[PDB]
């Protein structure tokens, strides 16, 4: 409900897809949530390692650099 | 363009171009941080990085699905198509 | 040309102050409650970036220059893929259409090829056309994706991330951290696959 149908549609179009299915919405929300969960889990690991209270953008970068080819080539 | 490096302006512009509304994204990260029983906080830059990367990832997924869709008559994209595209081009994350 | 000079001086000063405040906001740490707040530092940063870009455009407009910032995603993609120039031109035209959302379907590419071949009246064996169109769509689509991705990684992050070096990852040193990250990664992957499959068998049940 939070991430809207217009947004999901727009994201799909950005990638060339003209027409999506009804379940595509719920699936894109699921996929987004799981991806975010993964990045977060890694970043939080990173920032608890160094004994800090706030999750730095750098922690998110270290975390993203471990999510397959997501930020491939950055650095 | 005197006291600011053009690179930074490219960056802020790109931030302007995001496709998910920023408030509900914020609330999403919030939700996941609740489910993780996180005692921690996030600096605003981190949320930004999350959103840029997330939209990047989703658009990528859809691009892959588009690239694997070859049909005589145009088709509506369904879950199975995403699955197969992900098998052929690989999981991006 | 003095009041104009002083005016652009002003607007540039303001541009710099905007930048400084954005830098400030990016550094703010947000509580779980703030992440529900509509006026949180993230959204303040957002609106500030918006009004900054607006000011910038105003300045460009004032300086006889265009509002382009030299983005990679702006760079025209050329296509000389098939040895039929008449098709290459049309495909080029299609992939460089004005817009942020001009990524083509396979259908768009096939239609382009068929249209050009029928117009420039060449021998167009259908299976040959369809193959050529498929290869074109793949080539062109790959390049579009590469461009989006470069545009991502070149304009990614902020001053806080600008110092990233892959070899300073503490996980390389500390084996414990590396182990937790390992288990993490395995969960991550099995979760993504879980969702993709989940909705796959859901569509299966629907049909």
């Amino acid at each position: 409900q939070g991430i809207t149908k217009p947004a999901i549609r727009r994201l799909a179009r950005r990638g060339g897809v003209k027409r999506i299915s009804g379940l595509i919405y719920e699936e894109t929300r699921g996929v987004l949530k799981v991806f975010l969960e993964n990045v977060i889990r890694d970043a939080v690991t990173y920032t608890e390692h160094a004994k800090r209270k706030t999750v730095t953008a750098m922690d998110v970068v270290y975390a993203l650099k471990r999510q397959g080819r997501t930020l491939y080539g950055f650095g | 363009p005197g006291t600011v490096a053009l690179r930074e302006i490219r960056r802020y512009q790109k931030s302007t171009e995001l496709l998910i509304r920023k408030l509900p994204f914020q609330r999403l990260v919030r939700e996941i941080a609740q489910d993780f029983k996180t005692d921690l906080r996030f600096q605003s830059a981190a949320i930004g990085a999350l959103q840029e990367a997330s939209e990047a990832y989703l658009v990528g997924l859809f691009e892959d699905t588009n690239l694997c869709a070859i049909h005589a008559k145009r088709v509506t994209i369904m879950p199975k198509d995403i699955q197969l595209a992900r098998r052929i081009r690989g999981e991006r994350a | 040309q003095d009041p104009s000079r002083r005016q652009i001086q002003r607007l540039e000063q303001l541009l710099a102050l905007y930048v400084a405040e954005i830098r400030r906001l990016q550094e703010k740490e947000l509580d779980l409650s703030e992440l529900d707040d509509p006026d949180s530092a993230y959204l303040q940063e957002a609106r500030l970036k918006r009004k900054l870009i607006r000011l910038f455009g105003r300045l460009c407009e004032l300086k006889d220059c265009s509002s382009l910032t030299g983005r990679v995603i702006e760079q025209r993609i050329p296509y000389r893929g098939t040895r039929y120039p008449e098709v290459n031109r049309r495909i080029e035209r299609l992939i460089n259409k004005p817009g942020p959302d001009t990524f083509p379907d396979y259908g768009d590419v096939l239609r382009a090829v068929e249209k050009a071949a029928a117009r420039h009246s060449l021998g167009l064996p259908r299976q040959q056309l369809q193959l050529m169109a498929q290869d074109a769509f793949r080539d062109v689509g790959i390049r579009l994706q590469e461009r989006r991705h470069l545009d991502l990684i070149y304009n990614f992050g902020c001053h806080l991330t600008d110092d990233y070096r892959p070899g300073v990852d503490p996980a390389l040193s500390d084996p414990v951290l590396a182990r937790r990250l390992r288990e993490n990664r395995s969960l991550a992957m099995s979760r993504l696959d879980e969702v993709i499959s989940k909705y796959a068998m859901l569509q299966d049940k629907s049909e």
